[PDB]
C-alpha cells in the first residue's frame, strides 16, 4: 500500500487506466493509445454521447477506503527454462 | 418506461424500480439517451448482453451537472451524504443525459 | 526471424552454394542472436546499398 506518495491534499488525478478496448489483451502486450470507442455505427471522433474516451482518470486521494487505496503493485517474470542464466544468489566455487 | 418517463423524481426521494422477469437488452438504452456519463464499476459498458443477473434496480432522479460526477461509490458531498449515497461495493452502472 | 513471446531469434548459415537460386540440397540453420525485443511487429521491410 502506497498512500504517502500516491496521494496529496486536493487529490491527484495523474494516473490512468483503460476501460474501452475493441478486443482483449494478449499476455504481456502493451496497447498505449488514445482512440475513442465506437458505439452504434458512428465513425464519431471525440467526446460525448456514444463517443467515449478510451481511458479514464485513476485519481487518488489520502482519504479513501481500503479497497480504494493507492496500492503499489510490481510483478516479476521468470524464465525457468534450459538456457544460460544471468542472475543468482549466494555462490561457492568448489573445484570440479 | 423508466427512460420515457416525464416526472423523474428528485434526488431526496429517489424512485426505485424493481426490474424482474424480462430480457435486458441494452440497445433500447443506447438509442434512447445521448449519454454524457455512462461509467460502470462492476461490469463493462460493452459487456452487458452476455451476463445473466438475478434482479435489477433502476433508481432514476434528475440532478445538477457536478452532482453527476458526485454520484459514484466512495464519494462525498451534499448529495452523496444526505440525498443519495452509493455503496463502495456497487455492481452496476449510472447513466446521465 | 521470429517473435514468439518477444525474444527475437535470428538464424543464419552462410555458404557459397551452387548459386543459381534457392538450392535443393538440405542445409541447416544456426541461430546467431536471441534477444528479447518484447514489442509488437506487424510489417517488414528491407534496406539496400
Ligand atoms: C499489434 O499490432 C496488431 C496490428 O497492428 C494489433 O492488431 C494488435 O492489437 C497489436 N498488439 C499489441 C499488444 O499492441
Ligand atoms: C419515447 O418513446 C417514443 C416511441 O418510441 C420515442 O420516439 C421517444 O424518443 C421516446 N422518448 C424517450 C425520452 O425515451
Amino acid at each position: 500500500n502506497s498512500n504517502k506518495l500516491d496521494s496529496k491534499h486536493s487529490g491527484n488525478y495523474d494516473y490512468w487506466y483503460r476501460l474501452f478496448r475493441k478486443s482483449k489483451l494478449k499476455p504481456f502486450e502493451r496497447d498505449i493509445s488514445t482512440e475513442i470507442y465506437q458505439a452504434g455505427n458512428k465513425p464519431c471522433k471525440g467526446k460525448g454521447p456514444n463517443c467515449y474516451f478510451p481511458l479514464q482518470s485513476y485519481g487518488f486521494r489520502p482519504t479513501y477506503g481500503v479497497g480504494h487505496q493507492p496500492y503499489r503493485v510490481v510483478v516479476l517474470s521468470f524464465e525457468l527454462l534450459h538456457a544460460p542464466a544471468t542472475v543468482c544468489g549466494p555462490k561457492k566455487s568448489t573445484n570440479l | 418506461e423508466v427512460f420515457n418517463a416525464t416526472r423523474f423524481a428528485s434526488v431526496y426521494a429517489w424512485n426505485r424500480k424493481r426490474i424482474s422477469n424480462c430480457v435486458a437488452d441494452y440497445s433500447v438504452l443506447y438509442n434512447f439517451a445521448p449519454f454524457f456519463a455512462f461509467k460502470c464499476y462492476g461490469v463493462s459498458p460493452t459487456k452487458l448482453n452476455d451476463l445473466c443477473f438475478t434482479n435489477v434496480y433502476a433508481d432514476s432522479f434528475v440532478i445538477k451537472g457536478n452532482e453527476v460526477s458526485q454520484i459514484a461509490p466512495g464519494q462525498t458531498g451534499n448529495i452523496a451524504d444526505y440525498n443519495y449515497k452509493l455503496p463502495d461495493d456497487f455492481t452496476g452502472c449510472v447513466i446521465a443525459w | 526471424f521470429k517473435n514468439i513471446d518477444g525474444y527475437f531469434k535470428i538464424y543464419s548459415k552462410h555458404t557459397p552454394i551452387i548459386g543459381r537460386d534457392f538450392p535443393q540440397g538440405f542445409s541447416a540453420l544456426e541461430p546467431l542472436v536471441d534477444l528479447p525485443i518484447g514489442i509488437n511487429i506487424t510489417r517488414f521491410q528491407t534496406l539496400l546499398a
